[PDB]
């Protein structure tokens, strides 16, 4: 709602999260670049002693 | 006049039938899952979150 695009339309068991669309769809810089971090933050699994 | 050697006359049918009315009465018929049941095309009603 808040850049004037209509809402989408998101179907049950997609193999794409919402934000995972909504990075493509977007064209902003400041709100893809919060939106990128969001769908690659993940657990670095590393052996420590 | 009643000649009794040119009346007689065989009559032939059958030996055995069973005779049923209603047909519907012998399948058993059954729904699949309300979530999953498709329309004309090939995707489902009532589909969108």
């Amino acid at each position: 709602p808040a850049f004037g695009m209509q809402r989408m339309h998101y179907r049950n068991g997609d193999p794409q999260t919402p934000f995972q669309i909504a990075e493509q769809q977007i064209q902003n810089f400041q709100v893809a670049n919060w939106l990128h971090f969001v769908n690659n933050n993940q657990f670095r699994q590393v052996v420590i002693d | 006049q009643f000649d009794f050697r040119a009346s007689m006359h065989m009559l032939t049918s059958n030996l055995t039938f069973t005779v049923y009315s209603d047909l519907l009465a012998f399948v058993s018929a059954d729904t699949v899952e309300p979530i999953n049941a498709v329309a004309f095309d090939n995707m489902r009603i009532m589909n969108e979150l």
